[PDB]
RNA sequence: AAAAUG
RNA sequence: CUUGAGUCUCGUAGAGGGGGGUAGAAUUCCAGGUGUAGCGGUGAAAUGCGUAGAGAUCUGGAGGAAUACCGGUGGCGAAGGCGGCCCCCUGGACGAAGACUGACGCUCAGGUGCGAAAGCGUGGGGAGCAAACAGGAUUAGAUACCCUGGUAGUCCACGCCGUAAACGAUGUCGACUUGGAGGUUGUGCCGGCGUGGCUUCCGGAGCUAACGCGUUAAGUCGACCGCCUGGGGAGUAC
C-alpha cells in the first residue's frame, strides 16, 4: 500500500511510504547472510571515484540466487522478505530436499506458492526456464544475457521484459530501457515481473530520508568557482557554457556509448 | 421476401452449415440486408453471428481480397 | 456441469499428432467426469483466408459436457500448444449428440 | 442469481412447506442469501454500478419486508433475523 | 468486387460486370462517407431524416392516390 | 530488359490525381504515369481525359517489356476509375481481370474533420 | 474565389 | 380477505453491466525489393514531401485505436448511455400455467448513489484525430473559415470534477376515455383466429393562445414531490 504521512512537523508532510503487510518482520535466514561494508565511493586508490556515497544505514547482504539451476526439485515459498540491498522484495523458498534459497520476488508471488525451473517446468510467474522454452510474447524478469551466468537483467522493483520474437538460435528481447536486444535463447528468464512496482510511488519527504540510503548532498557545478568546475564562477548566478561533467565533457545529449564488441545484440536503441 | 428459417423450424442458423450460410452473404463475403433476403429480425440477428463464427474459423472469409 | 462446443484447428505439418490430441484432450474431460456427446474430425481443409501463413488446417469438433475449470485448462492447453493454430470454445444450452454439417 | 437447488433449499428451510414460497421469512431469506453472495462479486467488480443498482433494490426489498415482520409479529422478526445473522 | 473475363467475353461487357460489382458493394459510398469524420450526433439526426423523409414521401404518395388533378 | 506478357496496372485514382503503374505478377514495377506528370496541372489534372493520356502514357513506358495481358487494380474513388481501363484496353493489352482494391475499413482509424466551406 | 457598411 | 405489491416454478429476446481473451479490415511507422520524376493539396495556390530516390507497387515486421457488412423511427438500460467474436461473473424485463405471502403500497424535503463531453491528479500508453501553436493562403485586415504540419487531449488504471439544448425543453405512481396502419418480442388454438410486453406513425372526442397533444395525453381524475411570479441588473455580488 501507499500511505500518505500527516503533516505533523515539516519533515513529515511530503513523505509518502510504501507498505507492505505481507512482509517478514523477524530475522532474514541467517545460513545466506554476508556482510558487505560500506565503500564511501572510494576505490583501492582511496579516491572518490563516484561522488554522492557514504554513510547510511549498515546493511547485510542476502545471497540471492539470480542463476536458479536448481532444475527438476519444486520448492516452496516460505515468506517474502524485506532485502535492503535492492528495491525488489526477496522471497525465502525451500526446495522439497531441504534446501532453502532466497529468489527475487516476483509480482503475485506469496506464501505457499510453488515454482520451479528447468525446461519442463510449468509457464508461470516464479518459474525459471530456458527462453526458447518459453512463448515468444510472454512477459519475463532476471534474465541471463550468458546461458549460465545468471540473471542481469529486470532485476529492479517492477521491471520486466517482453520476448517479442525468436529467430534461430537468439530471442530479441524489448528491455525496459526500450531497447531491443538480443540474447541466445539458451539463456534463462524468469516468468512474471519483478513485484513492488510500487516501489517508484514513495517520496522520501526531507534530506534525511537520502542520507539514511546513503547518498551524500550534490553541489551543483554553478555554485562553485572555476578551479573546481567548468560551471563555477560568476559575479552572482551566471552560466554562459554549454553544461558539462564536471571533467568537461557535454552532459545534455553527448552520447557515451562505445562498445563496439557488443553493437551486434543491438537490434534498436532505447530511442 | 419469405423468410426461409420461419418456414422450417430452424432453432438455430449453425454457423457450421457453411452451405446454408453462403446464400447470406455476398461475393464480396458481407452480410447481405435481411430486406433483400426476406429474413426475420430474429434468424437475421442469429445468421450474423454464425456468419461472423465461421468468418472466425475460416469457414467464411471476411472479405474477397484476403 | 456446462455444455461446450470445442473446435480446434491443428498446422497441416502435425496432422498425424491429432489422434493423440483428440485422446488426451477426452481423456482430461472424462477424467473430469465428463461426457464426450460428439466428436469429428473433419480432417484438412481449405483455410477461407490464410492464418500463419498457412492455406490449410486439421479441423476437430468436439461436444462435451465438463465442468469449466477443466475446459480453462484445456484452453490454456490450446493457447501453449503451438500446433493449435485456433481454437473457438462456445457454451451449449444442452448437450448436441447429431450429425454436424461437415459430416 | 441464486440456483434452483439453493432456492428450493432455503424455501424448505424457512417456509412450512416447499410451497410455502412467498412468506416473509422465505423471502427474507432468499434475499439475504443473493446479497451475501454477490458481496465477492462486488469486492471484485467494483465498477459494475449496473449491477449494484439490481443488489441495493435487494437491500431495500429486504428492508421493507423485515420491517413490515417487525409491526407483524416481532417474534417472528427476532427468530428471523437471527437465524439470517442481520443487525436489523 | 473481383471480375475475371470470360471467353469469347469483350471488353466493355466486363467493364459493365465490374461496375454493377462496385455499386453492388458500394464501394464509392463506403470512400465518400468516410472521407470526413461525421459526428454521432450528426450522424444519428441524418438517419432519422432519412426515416422521416421515406416514410412522408409514401404518406404523400398514397394520399395522392385518392387526389384527381383534374 | 527482360520480358513479361503477363502484368499488373494499378490505377491510383484520387479525387486530386491518377497514378498508374504496371508491375508484373509480383509487384515489381515496370513503367508509371500519371495524369498530373502527363501535360495537367490543376483543374485539368483531376479529369477523366487526363487520366486516359496517363494510361496511354504508362503503356508507353513499358513497351519494351512484351507485356501482352494485364490484371488491373482499380484503387480509390477518383475520376480516372474507368478512363484508365479503357485505354489500356485500347493499347492492345489484354484485360483479363479487373478487381478493385480500395482499402476499405472495418472502421478503424478517425478520418479528418469536415471542411466548413 | 472574395463580397463590409447604411 | 386478495384484487395492489411481492416470492417460487419453466422458458424467451436483448449493443444492460463488470472482467479476461481473441479475429479480420485499415491508417501510421520501420526494414528491404522494383522503379523514376514527380507527389500532395486548393475555388486557384502556396507552404510541405521528392533525384540523399518520393509518390506508386510488392514482401516482412512493430504498435495503438476502432469494430465495415449485419443495422433497422431495431434492441437493452433509471438516466447518463451501450455495437466484431469467445469465455467468466452479474443486473433487469417479459410470457404461460399454477402455487405461495396477505396491503407488505405510492410519493418523497433533507440524505445518499449514479451521472455525456471537456477538464484535474498520479502512473502508463499514444496509430489515427486534434484545442494550443507554426507556416501557407484568402482578405482592406483575417489573431478565422481553407491548406500543410502539430502538442495537450482523445486510450488504460485509479481517484477527482458533478456540469450539458443531461430534451419528449413534457416529475413519479394509479385509474378511466372512439379508431387506423406498422415495428419488435412472448404465448393459446387451429395460413387464419386470439391474447400479453415494449415501440413508430397518423388521427377522433376533448384539451390548447395557437402550434399542437391525442389510450406511450398536453383528455378525464386521484396521491406525493420539484419549480414559476415583467424585462434587464443576475444565476451575478457577498
Ligand atoms: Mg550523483
Ligand atoms: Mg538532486
Ligand atoms: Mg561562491
Ligand atoms: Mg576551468
Ligand atoms: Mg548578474
Ligand atoms: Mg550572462
Ligand atoms: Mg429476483
Ligand atoms: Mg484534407
Ligand atoms: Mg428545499
Ligand atoms: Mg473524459
Ligand atoms: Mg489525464
Ligand atoms: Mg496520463
Ligand atoms: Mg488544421
Ligand atoms: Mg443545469
Ligand atoms: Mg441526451
Ligand atoms: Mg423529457
Ligand atoms: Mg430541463
Ligand atoms: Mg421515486
Ligand atoms: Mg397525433
Ligand atoms: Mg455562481
Amino acid at each position: 500500500a501507499v500511505v500518505k504521512c500527516k503533516p505533523t512537523s515539516p519533515g513529515r508532510r511530503h513523505v509518502v511510504k510504501v507498505v507492505n503487510p505481507e512482509l517478514h518482520k523477524g530475522k532474514p535466514f541467517a545460513p545466506l547472510l554476508e556482510k558487505n561494508s560500506k565503500s564511501g565511493g572510494r576505490n583501492n586508490n582511496g579516491r572518490i571515484t563516484t561522488r554522492h556515497i557514504g554513510g547510511g544505514h549498515k546493511q547485510a547482504y542476502r545471497i540471492v540466487d539470480f542463476k536458479r539451476n536448481k532444475d527438476g526439485i519444486p520448492a516452496v515459498v516460505e515468506r517474502l522478505e524485506y532485502d535492503p540491498n535492492r528495491s525488489a522484495n526477496i522471497a525465502l523458498v525451500l526446495y522439497k530436499d531441504g534446501e532453502r534459497r532466497y529468489i527475487l520476488a516476483p509480482k503475485g508471488l506469496k506464501a505457499g506458492d510453488q515454482i520451479q525451473s528447468g525446461v519442463d517446468a510449468a509457464i508461470k510467474p516464479g518459474n525459471t526456464l530456458p527462453m526458447r522454452n518459453i512463448p515468444v510474447g510472454s512477459t519475463v524478469h532476471n534474465v541471463e544475457m550468458k546461458p549460465g551466468k545468471g540473471g542481469q537483467l529486470a532485476r529492479s522493483a517492477g521491471t520486466y521484459v517482453q520476448i517479442v520474437a525468436r529467430d534461430g538460435a537468439y530471442v530479441t528481447l524489448r528491455l525496459r530501457s526500450g531497447e531491443m536486444r538480443k540474447v541466445e535463447a539458451d539463456c534463462r528468464a524468469t516468468l512474471g515481473e519483478v513485484g513492488n512496482a510500487e516501489h517508484m510511488l514513495r517520496v522520501l519527504g526531507k534530506a534525511g530520508a537520502a542520507r539514511w540510503r546513503g547518498v551524500r548532498p550534490t553541489v551543483r557545478g554553478t555554485a562553485m568557482n572555476p578551479v573546481d568546475h567548468p560551471h563555477g564562477g560568476g559575479e552572482g548566478r551566471n552560466f554562459g557554457k554549454h553544461p558539462v561533467t564536471p571533467w568537461g565533457v557535454q552532459t545534455k545529449g553527448k552520447k557515451t556509448r562505445s562498445n563496439k564488441r557488443t553493437d551486434k545484440f543491438i537490434v534498436r536503441r532505447r530511442s | 421476401k419469405f423468410c426461409r428459417f420461419t418456414a422450417e423450424g430452424v432453432q438455430e442458423i449453425d454457423y457450421k452449415d457453411i452451405a446454408t450460410l453462403k446464400n447470406y452473404i455476398t461475393e464480396s463475403g458481407k452480410i447481405v440486408p435481411s430486406r433483400i433476403t426476406g429474413t426475420r429480425a430474429k434468424y437475421q440477428r442469429q445468421l450474423a453471428r454464425a456468419i461472423k463464427r465461421a468468418r472466425y474459423l475460416s469457414l467464411l472469409p471476411y472479405t474477397d481480397r484476403h | 456441469m456446462r455444455h461446450y462446443e470445442i473446435v480446434f484447428m491443428v498446422h497441416p505439418d502435425q496432422s498425424e499428432q491429432v489422434p493423440g490430441m483428440i485422446e488426451r484432450y477426452t481423456a482430461a474431460i472424462t477424467g473430469a467426469e465428463g461426457k464426450i456427446h460428439r466428436l469429428e474430425d473433419w480432417g484438412r481443409r481449405q483455410l477461407a483466408y490464410p492464418i500463419n501463413k498457412l492455406h490449410k488446417a486439421h479441423y476437430v469438433l468436439m461436444n462435451v459436457e465438463a465442468p469449466q475449470e477443466v475446459i480453462d485448462e484445456l484452453e490454456t492447453t490450446f493457447r501453449f500448444n503451438d500446433a493449435v493454430i485456433r481454437s473457438m470454445v462456445m457454451r451449449t444450452k444442452h448437450a448436441v449428440t447429431e450429425a454436424s454439417p461437415m459430416v | 442469481s441464486l440456483s434452483t437447488e439453493a432456492t428450493a433449499k432455503i424455501v424448505s428451510e424457512f417456509g412450512r412447506d416447499a410451497n410455502d414460497t412467498g412468506s416473509t421469512e422465505v423471502q427474507v431469506a432468499l434475499l439475504t442469501a443473493q446479497i451475501n453472495h454477490l458481496q465477492g462479486h462486488f469486492a471484485e467488480h467494483k465498477k459494475d454500478h449496473h449491477s449494484r443498482r439490481g443488489l441495493l433494490r435487494m437491500v431495500s426489498q429486504r428492508r421493507k419486508l423485515l420491517d413490515y415482520l417487525k409491526r407483524k409479529d416481532v417474534a417472528r422478526y427476532t427468530q428471523l433475523i437471527e437465524r439470517l445473522g442481520l443487525r436489523r | 468486387p473481383v471480375i475475371k473475363v470470360r471467353e469469347n467475353e469483350p471488353f466493355d461487357v466486363a467493364l459493365r460486370r465490374f461496375k454493377r460489382s462496385c455499386e453492388k458493394a458500394g464501394v464509392l459510398a463506403e470512400v465518400r462517407r468516410r472521407e470526413f469524420y461525421e459526428k454521432p450526433t450528426t450522424e444519428r439526426k441524418r438517419a432519422k431524416a432519412s426515416a422521416v423523409k421515406r416514410h412522408a414521401k409514401k404518406l404523400a404518395r398514397e394520399n395522392a392516390r385518392r387526389t384527381r388533378l383534374y | 530488359r527482360k520480358q513479361v506478357s503477363d502484368g499488373v496496372a494499378h490505377i491510383h485514382a484520387s479525387f486530386n490525381n491518377t497514378i498508374v503503374t504496371i508491375t508484373d505478377r509480383q509487384g515489381n514495377a515496370l513503367g508509371w504515369a500519371t495524369a498530373g506528370g502527363s501535360g495537367f496541372r490543376g483543374s485539368r489534372k483531376s479529369t477523366p481525359f487526363a487520366a486516359q493520356v496517363a494510361a496511354e502514357r504508362c503503356a508507353d513506358a513499358v513497351k519494351e517489356y512484351g507485356i501482352k495481358n494485364l490484371e488491373v487494380m482499380v484503387k480509390g474513388p477518383g475520376p480516372g476509375r474507368e478512363s484508365t481501363i479503357r485505354a489500356l484496353n485500347a493499347a492492345g493489352f489484354r484485360i483479363t481481370n479487373i478487381t478493385d482494391v480500395t482499402p476499405i475499413p472495418h472502421d478503424g482509424c478517425r478520418p479528418p474533420k469536415k471542411r466548413r466551406v
